[PDB]
């Protein structure tokens, strides 16, 4: 009944929190559009036929 | 089991063979599959007529206002049965989908009188 | 008012009780406010796009 | 079905849902109904929480149960 | 087979003999008749006035093989088969 | 003022009770049924009587004679008229509340028709619907082909009468337009043919006592008591009639005369009862063997 | 083998040629399977008639074409039906085929249905425990005002046209994207004439 | 045959023959008594034919026996709010010490029925599933509604091969 520790499952899980916090995108790249293609270029992904 | 968030909900589970189908209803978490572990069966559906022509619907109502009173939701087909038994009012788009009908046949009534009047 | 059902079993309950009224049963609706499909949400408890360009 | 890993298809590339069109009349009329429809329900809805909560409070503390926990407690001595 | 057979089916004792043994009166029960006492034999010499002390436990040797099927514990798939009459 | 007694009251019930008698021969008769080896006990005299005394106990448990009540008013009730649901569907729906702690006459059952109205469902869907949900041993939900004319006049042929009674309280309420149409049919077969007797020690016969005198059809019983030396149950039949009948020609006249035991049947018989002359020539033979034996 | 008690089965067995045959004992006394081991298979096969050609040995119904199953013949459906227990006997009982002992169950449980052969009917208990029709349920209910007046539930289940101020609002908002506007539809179901 | 004495100690059916159902305080029962004397005549029987009926009923209750401690024999129970039941035993049958603690501390009928009747509204008969839970597992189980394909089939203009080639 004496779980077996998973050290490698803890480390890596405050090591992607971290770099979420310090690798974080900004308002900049991530609310980017291209005025002619009406993409997002941070993600590829076209915008609603309702907001061009 | 524990599903991350979800909810519980007051839905239709499938069952029956091949061009046979009879619904049983239930409250199951809104992850778990349709016709998987619920909590409560809360009634059954027969949607195809019997010999008198009639479709049976069983309701535990003292249970369904049990788990409506926890914090369940209630799918669609389910609220449109509920508005047809006079236990919630009748669904905006049961209303909506008559409307469209009625004037779909009287769509077709002139097309048919003409025929029948030009020709 | 009540839909159909719900008040046939309310007004039947009183009679089975003892009770004897001719007053309607009605939904008190007064406490439920509601508001446009365009109002303003928290954005405080709102989340955001994840670290993944492509 | 698939998962965030798995790519697009090339098929879904080039690919636009438009939206259906919109009736004025049937879609204000339509959008009334849900308001009230909605609204009728969410009394219900409080109706019948106040049901659940009102028998669970009653059960450990009522005045039937308290009148019989005391006539064990009684009639142990 | 054959010798003990013939030995216990005449060793059996009946429900008028019991009776005359024990002064007692034997009464049927059955379930399709209920509750209702049918008397197939009675003694012929003096009925006892006494009744027999009731046993709070009998101290009767069981048998495995039937306290085993009343349970539902003896499996077997040669038992309660289907065959010709007899 | 001045009420009529019921089918229920303690007078009645205790009447029809002595009629029916107490039979354990026929009261617990051998069924067809699964068997099990029987159970043996030696038992003493007394612990003899004992018994017999449960099973007298248990047979009047068995006797308890099922209570008569007048046909149900149909059910003609409209919850709603939805117009607006007219034309949108070709056959009705049938919602049934399926909760357990619920008396099935309290029991909520409704009709979604084709033209929206929501109306309740009718005595004959009520008690098929609570079939499905709520099955009963016996019942089925298609009414069997046995209460038909034909069929039932081969039960009555073959003296049958007592099965008929069971297959239709099992399949029938008790206010049911075909339990009393089955039940007062089997009585009427019964009053033709002089078959009293199957009824006996049963808990059939005080609901057949009830329906001729209430009809006044009990001379053909009132004979039978009389072949077979029951004149107390042949006394207290005219004491009933004339108490459900207070205003007759026999109970008037009973008054008058003040007439008791063995004069009560003849008071009836000559001013009220239809077959004057046989009641007499058959109580006259009675009262005549009755006499040698008393020598 | 056309057999002359075909509309009258109920008369071979009143007669003498099945006496002489038969006598006062069923009809599958005299009648024994042939099989391999002591222990029967559980399933008799399934008919002893294929194509209008009997097999070498014959159940007790099929080798005499006289014998009809019909659900009238209630002499001959008592032999294979216990008369302490009332139960129809499986096949390895007496050795029927399987297309007749379905035949028998059938007319077995028509005979019972018509009242033509004896079995034990119980004296069940009453349903429910009151009979007292003094609730809505079974009763009438006051009629709700909108019921007396022809008029809907809920006032929103009729039409209401709108005003005009709220469509060019919609026109507005959703500007070459449109739909012709509907008037408030009929009153009642068309129908095809 | 069954091996030991009174074998019939050792069954089912007389093992669910006790009527001594402990409440919920109970959570220990003591019993003192003595091998040999014929006062302690009763306690002997009782630990011989009952405490197999005791502990089968009460399963979550701990029973724990001493030989010989003390010059008489008798019974203590502990209970959870920390009371001490102390019941002298001497000169008692075994019947008489099996009726005596159902009255002070065993469960009457009344407590009984109650429990059972709530586990007859777990099975609810409209309910349709498996046979080990429900009793009917289909609607076509039900004479009137539509029976299942793989015994009666269903019409052709009710199957959905068809509808799809009468349509195209
Ligand atoms: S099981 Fe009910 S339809 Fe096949
Ligand atoms: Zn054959």
């Amino acid at each position: 009944k004496k779980v077996r520790p998973r050290l490698i499952a803890e480390l890596a899980r405050r090591v992607r929190a971290l770099r979420e916090q310090l690798n974080r995108p900004r308002d900049s790249q991530l609310y980017a559009v291209d005025y002619e293609t009406l993409t997002r270029p941070f993600s590829g992904r076209r915008l609603p036929v309702r907001a061009w | 089991k524990a599903y991350r968030g979800g909810h519980l909900t007051i839905r239709l589970a499938l069952g029956g063979c091949t061009n046979r189908p009879f619904y049983r209803i239930v409250a199951a978490h809104n992850k778990c599959p349709r016709d998987g572990r619920f909590v409560e069966q809360l009634g059954s559906y027969d949607p195809l007529p019997n010999s008198h022509g009639e479709k049976l619907v069983a309701l535990n109502l003292d249970r369904i206002r049990h788990w409506i009173g926890c914090g369940a939701h209630l799918s669609k087909p389910m609220e449109k049965l509920l508005g047809l038994a006079g236990f919630f009012p009748l669904h905006p788009m049961m209303i909506t989908n008559a409307e469209r009908l009625r004037r779909k046949r009287a769509r077709e009534v002139l097309l048919a009188s003409q025929k029948t009047d030009a020709e | 008012p009540y839909p159909p059902l719900l008040r046939a079993m309310i007004i039947a309950e009183r009679q089975k009780n003892g009770d004897t009224s001719t007053e309607e049963p009605m939904l008190n609706v007064q406490r439920i406010r509601m508001e446009p499909w365009d109002y303003p949400a928290k954005q405080e408890d709102k989340g955001r796009a994840k670290g993944t360009p492509v | 079905r698939k998962t965030r890993h798995d790519p697009l298809a090339k098929s879904k590339i080039e690919r636009v849902n438009m939206p259906p069109a919109v009736d004025p009349a049937e879609f204000f009329v339509l959008m009334e109904r849900y308001q009230h429809y909605r609204q009728t329900v969410r009394a219900l809805r409080m109706e019948f929480v106040s049901e659940v909560q009102r028998k669970v409070h009653e059960a450990r503390a009522g005045v039937l149960a308290e009148r019989k926990a005391l006539k064990d407690a009684a009639e142990h001595r | 087979l054959t010798q003990g057979l013939f030995r216990g089916l005449s060793r059996q004792e009946t429900h008028q003999q019991l009776a005359d043994k024990k002064g007692l009166h034997v009464v049927e029960i059955r379930e399709e008749c209920g509750p209702l006492p049918i008397v197939v034999a009675s003694p012929r010499g003096p009925l006892r006035k006494d009744p027999e002390p009731e046993d709070e436990v009998p101290d009767v040797k069981l048998d495995w093989e039937d306290v085993k099927t009343a349970q539902g514990m003896k499996r077997s798939v040669w038992s309660n088969l289907k065959r010709a009459a007899t | 003022e001045t009420k009529k007694p019921t089918f229920m009251d303690e007078e009645v019930q205790s009447i029809l009770t002595k009629m029916t008698g107490l039979n354990l021969q026929k009261t617990f008769k051998p069924a067809i049924q699964e068997l099990k080896p029987p159970t043996y006990k030696l038992m003493t005299q007394a612990q003899l009587e004992e018994a017999t005394r449960q099973a007298v106990e248990a047979a009047k448990v068995r006797l308890k004679m099922p209570p008569v009540l007048e046909e149900r008013v149909p059910i003609n009730d409209v919850l709603a008229e939805d117009k607006i649901l007219e034309g949108t569907e070709t056959t009705k729906y049938v919602f049934t509340d399926i909760s357990y702690s619920i008396p099935h006459r309290e029991r909520f059952i409704v009709v979604r028709e084709p033209s929206g109205t929501l109306r309740k469902a009718s005595w004959e869907e009520r008690d098929r619907m609570i079939q499905v949900y709520f099955p009963k041993e016996g019942r089925k939900i298609l009414t069997p082909i046995i209460f038909k004319e034909e069929n039932l006049r081969t039960m009555y042929s073959q003296d049958r009468h007592v099965d008929v009674l069971n297959l239709c309280f099992a399949q029938f309420e008790p206010d049911s337009t075909e339990y009393i149409k089955v039940h007062h049919k089997t009585y009427e077969d019964i009053d033709k043919r002089g078959k009293y007797d199957l009824l006996r020690s049963t808990r059939y016969f005080g609901g057949m006592v009830w329906y001729f005198v209430n009809n006044k059809k009990i001379d053909g019983l009132l004979i039978d008591q009389i072949q077979r030396d029951l004149i107390d149950d042949a006394t207290n039949l005219v004491q009933l009639y004339h108490v459900l009948h207070p205003d007759g020609q026999s109970a008037q006249g009973a008054k008058d005369q003040a007439a008791e035991g063995i004069n009560l049947i003849k008071v009836f018989a000559k001013t009220e009862a239809q077959k004057g002359a046989y009641i007499e020539l058959t109580l006259q033979t009675y009262q005549e063997a009755l006499s040698r034996h008393s020598a | 083998p056309i057999s002359p008690y075909k509309d009258e089965p109920w008369k071979y067995l009143e007669s003498e040629e099945y006496q002489e045959r038969y006598g006062s004992r069923p009809v599958w006394a005299d009648y024994r399977r042939n099989h391999k081991g002591g222990v029967p298979p559980q399933r008799t096969r399934k008919t002893c008639i294929r194509r209008n050609k009997v097999v070498g040995n014959p159940c007790p119904i099929c080798r005499d074409h006289k014998l009809h199953v019909d659900f009238r013949n209630v002499k001959l459906l008592e032999q294979f039906v216990c008369a302490h227990t009332g139960i129809i006997f499986y096949a390895p009982y007496t050795g029927v085929c399987v297309k007749q002992h379905k035949r028998l169950t059938q007319a077995i449980q028509k005979a019972r249905d018509h009242g033509l052969l004896i079995y034990h009917i119980p004296q069940v208990e009453p349903r429910d425990l009151d009979f007292s029709t003094s609730h809505g349920a079974v009763s009438a209910t006051p009629p709700a005002p909108t019921l007396v007046s022809g008029d809907p539930w809920y006032p929103w289940y009729n039409w209401k046209q709108p005003p005009e101020r709220e469509l060019s609002r919609l026109r507005r908002l959703y500007q070459g994207h449109l739909q012709e506007e509907s008037g408030p539809p009929p009153e009642s179901m068309p129908k095809m004439p | 045959p069954m091996k030991g004495r009174f074998p019939i100690r050792r069954t089912l059916q007389y093992l669910s023959q006790g009527n001594v159902v402990f409440k919920d305080s109970v959570k220990v029962m003591t019993v003192n008594y003595n091998t040999h004397g014929e006062l302690g005549e009763g306690a002997r029987k009782f630990v011989f034919f009952n405490i197999p009926q005791i502990q089968y009923k009460n399963p979550w209750v701990q029973i724990m026996m001493f030989k010989n401690m003390t010059p008489s024999p008798f019974l203590r129970f502990y209970l959870d709010s920390g009371e001490q039941v102390l019941v002298d035993v001497e000169t008692k049958s075994n019947k008489e010490i099996m009726e005596h603690i159902r009255k002070i501390l065993g469960k009457n009928e009344e407590t009984l029925r109650e429990e059972e009747e709530e586990k007859k509204q777990l099975s609810h008969p409209a309910n349709f599933g498996p046979r080990k839970y429900c009793l009917r597992e289909c609607i076509c189980e039900v004479e009137g509604q539509v029976p299942c394909p793989s015994l009666v089939p269903l019409p052709k203009e009710m199957r959905g091969k068809y509808k799809a080639a009468l349509k195209a």
